[PDB]
């Protein structure tokens, strides 16, 4: 094994990194790394493109709830479960998508915006926090409100060092679980002493009182690390290179010509450059042929090729950045060079696998926890009715009553006609269903059927031709 | 002339906390300046005959006494500087080898081991000195002298003299069991364990009658180990002697370069395995320590960097302990001259 | 053993410890034997006639 | 500069010096200067 040795000819002798856990290798330089990632996001053209792609493809424009409680385990019945699902779904749609934006305390976003901001925070910071609180003065029906807590606001009390039970503002029991998080308040206007407050992870009633979502790697990782840690240095150096090249081009193309002489610099520029004597401005119209005495001379400089291979080196670095961050090269760089159909489809698939993985984990888990946190109040407040003769009540099995799936926007095809023929061919055979086909297009098939049966009756009533789906 | 480092051992003195395990359980940290230890006399006069006419001599009700104690403070420290890391370490192969960054994490580990061992030795010494004698004084160079003095009656800590010393009288046709009985008659509460220094054990075991106490068909139920049983260990659980277990303790603590024995040259202790023992720890006094929110804890660790030109990354442990004994009359110490 | 130090006064730094090394080198040995057919032509002591 | 502060009101800080003993300090500093756009809209009589 040459890997663990000195190397080829001792080239690697000075490459012997210490073997430390993820906590020991991340926690000392957490805030500086997160701040650098924030600087890259807020001040670089490609980072904002990557974050916008993350938000737009993982979640999209609309984010929908699909409720499928487990009836067989609970032994309640088909129709009771279906009625419960329909009623609770309608209640959620008329609580989540409210215009007043009363779901969150700040009154600035809707639910889909909260999910998008959570995904973004998971992108350029490594985790996301949600706090669910109650306000008594709320006179509306459901009250649970939500807030997004920035990771920077969570830190150790009194800025003390890290300990065995509390690392980077997160308390840890004997095992790897979490109990409560210290959340500071930060006051931009003029500062204050600063305060650290305790918020337990879960109330003694089992309700989710504080949400912490991330994807771990090792056995023990108290707080996750963002995705930019691979390619921060390359992106900053690339930005420096681009600015330097631009400034160099501006300063090289500036000096068009050069006058050599022995006279006064006013008469020399008068007699050769043609500037009006009354430094010396020149009017820029016409073609001029100067006359030069033996000592004088006129020289027209030549600049280098302004982009002498810099585009190719940018391609190399941008492909590296695309490999690091996760989005494909064409989506990141907007280049979209010449390519066949197979190349485009393959690249789209390699992007889509990652996007579906991220949506299925991060945003889906966040939305599921938020939805469970609301149901309990609505159940407790007697807004919805639990089916009778149930094996369990809500508390004994939370995940049984609230097993739900989320459907967002689907892929936009390169050639949808081929995809439509794919869907129709699968539908004619047995390999697929209407539910899965309507899900790929981001539609709920029961809504489609209800609109369908309303529409066939509307067409029949007015005297139009009966539609295709109508029963003979 | 290249070389290899095949073996690199370590040395260690025979150290094992016997006393602090047998008699001092149930540690009691306290967030308080000083502690109290109280005792009540509990001596009642035998009633005096009085005529049915006199009707006098009202008796006082008994009241106890209290004692206050204050713990001392200990803080060993070590350090590492960039100068020492450059050259080499004797535990590291001449082949292989590592960067100075890795050698920074060996000196630190062995340092922490050393001051932890120093704290443990101090705890053991402070525990042992409270058994042999009722009192001990906590003194040093930078520490003002503070003493803790439980009330142990003069009848205890019996020391032998020109009359009735085991060495001067013969090793045949004599029995030390009667002497043990007479010594233990001053204890308050049943005795169950006897601690011997090795010289004292060699002096006690050599009696001829004690041998007959071992190999008699019906005159005893004791069993011992006259042969050699433990040679390198610091403890030796020899067999029971009638009812009291016989334990031989020979441990070592090093003050300055030299080694010394905890038990001083053949002393005997008559003791009980369930004697009420107090293991108290005071409040640690450091601004960062209280900034963490921790107080009255044992072995607070910390480190820092002094920013000075040669740098340096120190390390410190601090406990501030105090080992007390609630009932100082359940042990009877014997010199065994 | 850890000497007592007051909470106010700074305690002395205690020296770390370092080891000692020794050197050794092996020794070589080679026994040898030789066989020629003139020894094998005759009869060995423990062979049946 | 280490935490991006300039021209604020009553900035506090709390720090502990890394010495062989330990002490904790707390300090607030600010730059108060009071001005009037027009120094003359007031008349101040000393009475008697």
């Amino acid at each position: 094994y040459h890997g663990g040795g000195s190397g080829f000819g001792g080239q690697l002798r000075s490459w012997n990194p210490p073997s430390e856990s993820v906590d020991a290798a991340l926690l000392p330089n957490f805030t500086r790394g997160n701040a650098r990632a924030d600087d890259l996001v807020r001040n670089n053209g490609y980072a904002a493109n990557a974050i916008q792609l993350h938000q737009d493809h993982i979640v999209g424009s609309f984010f929908r709830l699909s409720h499928r409680p487990s009836w067989r385990y609970l032994g309640i019945g088909e129709e009771e479960a279906r009625a419960f699902s329909r009623e609770v779904e309608a209640a959620w749609k008329e609580f989540a998508e409210d215009d007043c934006c009363c779901i969150d305390v700040e009154r600035k976003r809707t639910f889909t915006m909260m999910i998008r901001e959570g995904v973004a925070m998971h992108a350029f910071n490594g985790e996301l926090f949600v706090q669910a609180t109650w306000d008594t003065s709320s006179s509306r029906l459901f009250r649970t409100q939500f807030r997004m807590v920035s990771p920077k606001r969570i830190s150790n009390p009194n800025n003390t060092g890290d300990s065995r039970n509390c690392r980077a503002g997160v308390q840890i029991n004997d095992s790897g679980a979490a109990l409560g998080y210290y959340v500071s308040e930060d006051g931009y206007p003029g500062w204050m002493p600063q305060k650290w407050t305790w918020i337990p992870r879960e109330l003694p009633g089992g309700r989710a009182s504080f949400i912490h979502v991330f994807e771990p790697v090792e056995d023990g990782q108290t707080r996750g690390a963002n995705v930019f840690y691979s390619v921060m240095e390359q992106m900053k150096m690339l930005d420096t290179l681009q600015n330097t090249q631009l400034q160099s081009a501006i300063v090289k193309a500036m000096y068009a010509a050069t006058i050599e002489s022995e006279l006064d610099t006013q008469s020399a520029m008068d007699f050769i450059l043609g500037a009006n004597s009354q430094a010396a401005p020149v009017r820029l119209g016409g073609a001029k042929v100067p006359h030069l005495m033996p000592g004088d001379s006129l020289n027209l400089q030549t600049a280098q090729d302004t982009d002498n291979g810099y585009s190719v080196f940018e391609q190399s670095l941008l492909r590296y950045i695309a490999a690091g961050l996760g989005v494909s090269y064409e989506q990141l760089s907007r280049n979209y060079a010449q390519m066949s159909y197979s190349t485009a489809r393959a690249s789209a698939n390699e992007s889509w696998a990652y996007f579906m993985g991220r949506r299925k984990f991060v945003a889906s888990r966040q939305a599921s926890q938020m939805f469970l946190c609301w149901l309990e109040e609505a159940i407790v407040r007697r807004v919805v009715t639990l089916p009778s003769k149930a094996r369990f009540s809500f508390q004994e099995a939370r995940s049984a009553w609230g097993n739900c799936d989320w459907i967002g926007s689907g892929r936009m095809a390169i050639d949808g006609l081929k995809e439509v023929q794919e869907a129709v061919m699968l539908i004619e055979a047995g390999l697929s269903t209407y539910e899965k086909e309507c899900a790929k297009r981001g539609d709920d098939y029961q809504e489609i059927f209800a609109q369908q049966v309303r529409e066939t009756m509307e067409r029949r009533a007015a005297g139009l031709k009966p539609p295709a789906w109508a029963a003979a | 002339t290249t070389a290899q480092l095949l073996a690199a051992n370590e040395q260690k003195f025979k150290f094992d906390p016997l006393f602090l395990r047998l008699f001092f359980r149930e540690s009691y940290p306290f967030t308080t300046e000083k502690v109290y230890l109280s005792q009540i006399p509990g001596l009642v006069n035998m009633a005096l005959y009085v005529s049915p006419i006199v009707s006098g001599e009202v008796i006082r009700s008994r009241g106890g006494s209290t004692s206050e104690f204050t713990p001392g403070y200990v803080k060993p420290k070590h350090e590492v500087n960039p100068q020492m890391t450059l050259r080499r370490l004797p535990d590291e192969d001449p082949q292989n080898l590592a960067d100075p960054a890795y050698r920074r994490r060996r000196i630190i580990m062995q340092n922490m081991r050393d001051e932890e061992l120093a704290i443990a030795q101090v705890e053991e010494m402070q525990a042992v000195s409270a058994v042999l004698k009722g009192k001990y004084t906590m003194t040093g160079e930078a520490f003002d002298p503070v003493e803790v003095d439980m009330g142990r009656s003069e009848e205890n800590n019996i020391t032998q003299s020109g009359g009735t010393e085991w060495s001067k009288r013969d090793k045949s046709t004599y029995d030390p069991t009667d002497d043990i009985e007479a010594y233990a008659l001053n204890a308050s509460g049943v005795v169950n364990i006897i601690v011997f220094d090795p010289k004292g054990w060699a002096l006690f075991r050599s009696f001829k009658a004690v041998k007959e106490k071992l190999d008699t068909r019906r005159g005893s139920n004791s069993e011992l180990e006259t042969a050699v049983k433990d040679l390198g260990k610091a403890v030796s659980y020899k067999g029971m002697y009638g009812d009291v277990a016989i334990v031989v303790y020979s441990g070592q603590y090093v003050e300055n370069g030299v080694k010394k024995n905890f038990l001083p040259d053949n002393t005997m202790v008559l003791g009980n395995t369930q004697a009420r023992g107090l293991r108290t720890y005071g409040c640690i006094q450091d601004a960062d320590a209280q900034r963490e929110g921790i107080n009255a804890s044992a072995r607070y660790p910390k480190n820092w960097v002094t920013t000075g030109d040669p740098a340096r990354e120190f390390t410190m442990i601090q406990s501030a302990p105090l080992m007390l004994l609630a009932d100082p009359d359940e042990f009877v110490s014997v010199q065994l001259a």
